[PDB]
RNA sequence: CAGAGUGUAGCUUAAAAGCACCCAACUUACACUUAGGAGAUUCAAUUGACGCUCUGA
């Protein structure tokens, strides 16, 4: 009731190659996880060539710098533009 | 066959073990990086502050 | 007191200099003390093109500006200058540049981690370059 | 190489636990679930002696 000290107990709404490629996007997905970072979407873009993308946003200098490294240490890379090598794959941030 | 099944079942396990490993390796790595990165912050605060900022920039 | 210090990798092998032929057959990496009126990473830049011969791009502080100072500061024995000095790092990737011994370096190659050289210690020590390593 | 803090596996008003963690399958992927996997009181009688963190040289 309004004027108990039970007020707001139940108020809840405040709280609330290819292959080879697509293991790469996966593995980055999880590393992400494990660092905290929001995972926002995961795209399957179109010899042959396959594009994957894990889109990230909100990441401090430091620590953006550490999961590059990390990234970096096959296929290739690309988001400062920061492009790499050993089908595709494409991280783009949003820091 | 059984066999065959037995010894895929041991070579899973043994992959499932190398891999743990090599995860506790990388996070004890990204750990050695983080306290370096605080060493460094506090260092650069001790010494002088506008470097720091712009580090932090 | 202020000193830069670079970390330039390639194939996981890390390069190391010869300043000072005579008293530094041991290695450390290629960078000496602060130049004023000049920022950080250009500092850093300047430095290496002393050093290496190149054109150079500094990514940003990797995740370790070491201090030392704090951790296994220079020897007392010898007339080293002990005094409080900063001791910034930088990841970075090089462009284009051949390399050319001359001046102030004696040699310039690259090494493993694992397979590391005698080491200086005041300005890089082994310990040190393993932890900015991980 | 001299001192201080101590010292249950990642982590705890746990006492060999529960959380974390890993592999496979379902999953675009994540997530969930289902199967499995691996881990510890640093060591000698509350005392001493090996390991770190930290401060000196």
């Amino acid at each position: 009731y309004k004027t108990k000290p039970t007020h707001g107990i139940g108020k809840y709404k405040h709280l609330i190659d290819m292959t080879l490629a697509e293991s790469y996007a996966q593995y980055v997905h999880n590393l992400c996880n494990s660092l905290s970072i929001k995972v926002e979407e995961s795209y399957a873009m179109p010899l042959t060539t396959h594009e994957r993308v894990v889109q990230i946003s909100g990441l401090s200098a430091t620590f953006a710098e550490i999961f590059l490294e990390i990234i970096q240490s096959g296929v290739r890379l690309s988001v400062x533009x920061x492009x790499x090598x050993x089908x595709x794959x494409x991280x783009x941030x949003x820091x | 066959t059984f066999e065959e099944t037995e010894r895929r079942a041991l070579l899973l396990k043994k992959w499932s073990l190398y891999k743990q490993q090599e995860r506790k390796m990388e996070r004890d790595t990204i750990r050695a990086m983080l306290e370096a990165q605080q060493e460094a912050l506090e260092e650069l605060q001790l010494e002088s502050p506008k470097l720091h900022a712009e580090a932090i920039k | 007191d202020r000193t830069s210090l670079n970390r330039k990798l390639d194939r996981n092998l890390v390069l190391l200099v010869r300043e000072k032929f005579g008293d530094q057959d041991v290695w450390i990496l290629p960078q000496a003390e602060w130049q004023p009126g000049e920022t950080l990473r250009g500092t850093a830049e300047r430095t290496l093109a002393t050093l290496s011969e190149n054109n150079m791009e500094a990514k940003f502080l990797g995740n370790a500006p070491c201090g030392h100072y704090t951790f296994k500061f220079p020897q007392a024995m010898r007339t080293e200058s002990n005094l409080g000095a900063k001791v910034f790092f930088f990841k970075a990737l090089l462009l284009t540049g051949d390399f050319s011994q001359a001046g102030n370096k004696g040699h310039h190659v690259w090494v493993t981690k694992d397979e590391l050289g005698d080491y200086l210690k005041p300005k890089y020590l082994a310990q040190v370059r393993r932890f900015v390593s991980d």
